[PDB]
């Protein structure tokens, strides 16, 4: 179980996008260098939290160093140093898990062998040569490291929810617990909304679908981190579904909190159809500064209030794996 | 092939503690963590003999460290009132089981478990086991000189007044072994009892310091076990180097050192007489760090464990000793444990090692609002402001204390997290409060979620919250412990399953 | 024995001691001390351009461009700054160590830090900014003690005395044997290569002490023979020296000009324009009355182009004294070192 | 200690020239410069048979280079040789003679007591009667003076190449070796073979891309020259050797202008693909010293860029993997062998080569009296049409004010530019200082390198010293100039006879230093 600086695995293939455009041409010759500087401050950033693969880290310098070798147009001594040192370090790093033989297996180009030697023991190699190197090496990493680079759970969640539908249907206890357990199974995934498609599935009638649906919606709300209650609507934006939203609108007013209000501002944008906002706008009623603010949003076709924290232990808290707040 | 004196019948199997009567020509060897009063006699351990009168003492000898032998080797005027059926052999040692819940490390890491007293002749199972049959694990010994050199000072100690004292050694030098060897001798209440004053300046191999700290620590009692600084010896200030080694902030590190000997200077002269350790580095700059140190200290004495010396030569009087030194399995990895251990201590000698998720963690809000005001980055200060907030997360950050007026200072970018430029940061007086690990940070409320090992709730009026992210790493187990990958189905917020060409930390 | 110095006159390196290090290390502005550093480095590169420069200097001109590199920093990404300084630290040590055949010691006395610095940079984690910055000055100072502080700021008489004296007997001689006399005259003449020699002539005339013009007369076959032998070149440097000598001077005062007339009378015939000017300007250089007089003398001595210049300068020296071309060889050539 | 048939060959001293009569076995090492005709018989030199008919040849073989043996081994083989006899013919083998070169190359010595006896002018009691002194003579009595013969493969492989030539086919050949490999002695060894009289006198195309240790190139030049006549000794770029062009690389080594270097070569390749194609002359090549790192890389790029015709390598290598087998040859390293004192440092022998260029009156006449005596070819400063600007080859960044100083006392290249081509876009002002960036872009043909003497700050004009030229008359093309990396030989600025003239403080020199730091 190795440790990864990039919290998602994912931001890696995103760090191949910036370093390499792929749609390399045709693009602005400074957009190369605006993307590179997010990726260079990330590898620095990615490097800062924890060690990063040497191969990866050197890319970060190599690209920046190349940035040195273009923006340039005077006294070149410093810029034969940045790129030389990076190349020299870069080669020095690649080699050292332990000489003519060693390069051949390693496959570092022979010239790549020379430059470290020449810069180290000789006149600074010319900037024009370095460009050959910095680029040449850069191709190298792409050549090697860069170029190369549930069902059961779902069913159980579904079962749990379905169990809930039966429990309500009969119309504290351990069975009460069964509902609580379900809530965690939906927090963990990003598919909590996926149920929402499911809840619609149970519904056969107005309110009565709500009546069984309704107790949960309030309860999910009552414990904190009830943004998902805002969150579900985000799923809702895809928008029978509409009926839920209005009740969501009716329910939201009931959830009369600034964050709850906040969802609506977030909520209003999700709802392109005039009616959803209007009911939204209508409910807001345009009296608060936020109420004033919302109209601006509506017009468009924003932070309401301070959010405060303290050294107080979270009151209700479940195991979260250094992720998902 | 170290073996300890073995007693049977005379040996008593007693409940929750072990008491033995020891023949004069006998030695006792103990693994583990035990509290020890003595019943009748004088026991000299590692050249220190402790009388019957003295109060029980707590030992946390670890498997990796060399054991401190408990010699019967034996008459002390009383004073010490020794004290049960049989007079037997000349000395009567009392052993009591210690519940410190150390040895619980086994739960977190499979390899780590064996270090302490748990099981994994007829022997009852407690925290402490004596290895009667000679076995591979080491027994404490030193060249007499090594004992003598620390020993020699003590007589000076009895007389007035203050001796300032330095050591220097390689990282693997075993001086750290050297520096706790001393503190026992001067302390022993056969001697002037004033609290020896103590300074630790090596972050890399700190003692009396959870990792990446330098410490002045007034040592009053006798740490008889290879405490990792897990037990508390009162200290005025830890101080956060933020780096494993002096190099990361030579200016910060040197500027800090001088601000610690001051308090030391205040009590350097105040009966208690100063003690110090130096970075293991002797090669290159850290000698200039040792030599620069020597002059400021005006230390009475100095010690070096190896010859290679001349710069150290002037102007202080110096002592050259044997390499000594001492499974870890790797000494370098031990750092994580000293680092990890900080969190799992409810109180000294009591550590819960259930993974740190399952507790209710602490929120504070990253706003000009008091609980947390700002964060600042040591080392690289050019982390883009929109990447700082994600950098702190899944890291082992340390919270700080600054005065409010100073606190106002010049945060740079208020939205989200108000970054504090480093250059401003060094200048202000800072007082450290506690280590922290933050499980996650919420963008949505700006509230941030952090674990801290233990605290009094940090009440203050308008002392701005202080943060810093140094170089200290994170032990893997807390995130990925087999315990927290079976109760959390495998997925990696930050972690991955085990191969491409080519990518592995240089 | 000789070697090629990039700097002409081996003077500037001394200057560079001033440029690289200012005499005052605190009072002068950093913004301006940083200007100061810039001038020094540029020459060195130029010096590198002209010829290879001792590696101490090559690294001095790298070390000061890495001191401004580190100290001038405005914050941010120190990824770039470490590399530039780091190589500079690294390149430098290597040069000193490198001319090291065996047993690689610090007999050279390079400090302990510097070996440390390379390894951390060379293979280990890059050195931190304070680390480079602390080190270079440590590095910067070392050269100053090691190298920089240290670099700080006859046959002819006999020939003239024996090339002129021998003639004097010859002068006595006048109303094979013929061969020696020509040779001695030639010998002084070939002999008088010297820049020094013109000064010698003035001394010689004074030395006579008791000579009537005729004694000069013995000289004249000799003096013209010199004018004879080498031609017109001789009386130039002979008058371009008397005049300077005469100006310096302003019978020994008297005797020469009288010679000067003797010189004055006879060569205006053979004289070009450009040389008469070389006299007219040298004559004008003197503020002394003497030359004012010589001007009128040359003036009264046919040719209208010359007559305007003698006058044009004359009334100026009478009013300063009352003040109270491509791909062609050199017209007149006189070999010089690739100086001048 | 090699030896050559002594004689005892009924020699007549003559006066100017010495005439040799050879029994079949005897063959001669000659030490020095000389020209030879052949009066009877068929002498063969280095595995090539030359008869009486053939026009004479000029030898500059030098102590540093190996000595080309002059075999008499070939029996008269064809009616082709004609013999002219006014002497003795007698029925004994072949009669041949050469007469003194009179190069005047000999006076290396005055500048350099190091260089004395590179060419033999009597450099101590005589041990032998019949001794005479001339520009040329044998080593009749053995000494460690280097003969030249190469493995029959080495001779054969090139000789193996030659046979193909008689038939219509044209071979574009390569060669690659490390300096001291013997490519320089080898590539000399081939063009002799091809140009040999039996073959039709197509003028063999020879390309030299080697700036450090060139052959048929001034120091830091690239040139492809049709060679119509054989250089029979190792003339160090000392022969008329009519060729299309020289290009000023500006460095000892390829990398000095890597972007500039590669670009320069290709264009060079187009006049070689303009005429290489003709096949009247098979293209030939010299390749730089580098065999690992870029030079191998330039080489592969070089190898692909032009068809090999044949590819040769002197030692087994990691190179062999890198470049495809494209069929290619492998011969042994065969590095030329001499004592360094005997065979002067490659960086040390360049100074002779750099030096020789200024001092050559004509291809076969050399004056070694220091340059200072001669007039300086004085030229304009500023936007004047004579010379227009200086653009620095590599150390482009410099103070504008300083740059004028830099030029003096250096070897700089005289370029040709036409019309406003020069005008493509500093201070006029002390100097134009046209930049490198602007320069790489402009087309440019290169004039012979120029010494700089006594550049005049006061008025634009700067004395210059330069080698032989027809008047450099161009209607609009200014002499754009370039100070690269090429050094200054010590002797010309300071030699023994120049110290004597003044003994004055060096304008740029100093006169024992020990200890304190050259890299």
């Amino acid at each position: 179980p190795r440790l990864t600086p990039w919290k998602s695995s994912d931001e890696v293939v995103y760090l191949k996008g910036l370093f390499f455009p792929a749609d390399r041409e045709q693009i602005s010759r400074d957009e190369l260098y605006r993307q590179y500087e997010e990726a260079i401050s990330l590898v620095e950033m990615y490097s800062s939290r924890t060690r990063v693969s040497h191969i990866l880290q050197s890319t970060a310098h190599l690209f920046s160093a190349l940035m040195m070798l273009e923006s340039f147009e005077g006294l070149d001594d410093t810029v034969r140093l940045t790129a030389s040192m990076t190349i020299i370090r870069f080669v020095n790093g690649l080699l050292d898990p332990n000489l003519h033989l060693l390069a051949k297996k390693i496959d570092l180009p022979s010239l790549f062998v020379e430059f470290r030697h020449s810069a180290t023991h000789d006149a600074l190699p010319s900037l024009e040569m370095c460009k050959t190197c910095v680029d040449r090496a850069i191709d190298w990493v792409w050549d090697h490291y860069w170029d190369g680079v549930e069902e059961s759970l779902i069913k159980e969640l579904k079962d749990l929810f379905k169990q809930y539908r039966r429990i309500r249907r009969q119309n504290g206890k351990e069975y009460w617990t069964c509902i609580a357990g379900i809530k965690d199974h939906a927090d963990m995934a990003n598919f909590y909304n996926v149920m929402i498609e499911r809840i619609v599935s149970n519904k056969l009638k107005w309110e009565h679908l709500r009546a069984l649906f309704e107790p949960m919606m309030n309860h999910f709300i009552h414990l904190k981190g009830w943004d998902f209650p805002l969150g579900l609507i985000d799923s809702m934006l895809s928008k029978c579904a509409q009926k839920w939203i209005r009740w969501l609108a009716i329910e939201q007013i009931d959830r009369y909190d600034d964050v709850l209000v906040s969802k609506m501002i977030d909520t209003l944008g999700k709802t392109l159809n005039v009616e959803l906002l209007e009911k939204l706008q209508s409910r807001f009623s345009a009296d608060p500064v936020i109420k004033d603010k919302i109209q601006a949003k509506l017009t468009l076709i924003v932070t309401p209030t301070l959010h405060i924290k303290s050294f107080e232990s979270h009151p209700n808290w479940t195991p979260k794996p250094f992720g998902v707040i | 092939s170290s073996n300890f004196s073995f007693d049977d019948d005379n040996t008593i199997y007693g409940h929750d503690y072990v008491i033995f009567g020891l023949k004069s020509n006998q030695n006792l060897i103990v693994k583990g963590q035990f509290v020890l009063e003595i019943q009748r006699g004088a026991i000299d351990i590692n050249g220190v003999i402790y009388h019957s009168g003295v109060e029980p003492m707590k030992f946390i000898n670890p498997s990796s460290s060399s054991i401190p032998l408990i010699q019967a080797t034996v008459l002390n005027s009383s004073l010490l009132e020794n004290k049960l059926f049989t007079p037997g052999y000349k000395s009567v040692i009392k052993l009591t089981n210690l519940d410190t819940h150390l040895e619980s490390i086994g739960r977190v890491c499979p390899l780590f478990k064996n270090l302490f007293w748990q099981f994994d002749l007829a022997f009852s199972d407690y925290t402490f086991y004596p290895i009667t049959k000679p076995d591979n694990t080491v027994s404490v010994i030193k060249h007499k000189n090594w004992m003598d050199v620390i020993k020699s000072l003590t007589e000076l100690y009895s007389n007035d007044q203050s001796i300032k004292v330095i050591v220097i050694g390689g990282k693997n030098s075993g001086k750290s072994t050297f520096l706790r060897l001393l503190v026992q001798h001067m302390l022993s209440p056969t001697l002037q009892q004033l609290p020896i004053n103590f300074m630790d300046l090596d972050p890399g191999q700190p003692e009396y310091s959870g990792t990446d700290c330098i410490s002045l620590s007034k040592i009053s009692e006798v740490q008889h076990g290879n405490h990792l600084s897990l037990t508390s010896t009162d200290s005025t200030q830890c101080h956060y180097v933020g780096f494993n080694s002096p190099k990361d902030q030579p200016t910060r590190y040197n500027l800090l050192v001088e601000q610690l000997v001051r308090s030391y200077e205040s009590d350097g002269e105040k009966h208690e007489s100063l003690l110090i350790n130096t970075p293991g580095w002797i090669k290159g700059y850290g000698l200039e760090l040792t030599r620069t140190l020597i002059e400021r200290v005006k230390p009475t004495h100095v010690i070096y464990l190896n010859s290679g010396g001349v710069d150290i030569d002037i102007p202080k009087g110096t002592n050259l000793i044997p390499l000594q030194g001492s499974s870890r399995y790797s000494s370098s990895q031990l750092r994580l444990l000293k680092t990890m251990a900080y969190f799992h201590k409810i109180d000294d000698f009591k550590f819960d090692f259930q993974p740190l998720l399952f507790s209710p963690p602490i929120q504070v809000s990253y706003g000009v609002s008091t609980g947390i005001s700002a964060l600042t980055h040591l080392k690289e200060t050019g982390i883009g402001m929109d990447h700082l907030e994600r950098s702190i997360e899944a890291t082992i950050v340390g919270i700080f204390k600054v005065k409010r007026d100073h606190l106002e200072e010049c945060l740079f970018n208020k939205g989200q997290l108000p970054l504090l430029p480093y250059k401003e940061f060094i200048k202000l007086s800072t007082e450290f409060f506690r280590l922290a690990l933050v499980h996650s940070i919420d963008q949505e409320k700006k509230i941030m979620n952090l674990y801290i090992p233990q605290f009094r709730t940090l009440d203050l009026t308008k002392e701005a919250i202080i943060m810093v992210r140094g170089n200290t790493d994170l032990p893997i187990w807390e995130i990925a412990s087999n315990e927290i990958v079976k109760r959390f189905k495998r997925q990696l917020p930050y972690i991955t399953f085990e191969g491409s060409s080519l990518e592995k930390k240089w």
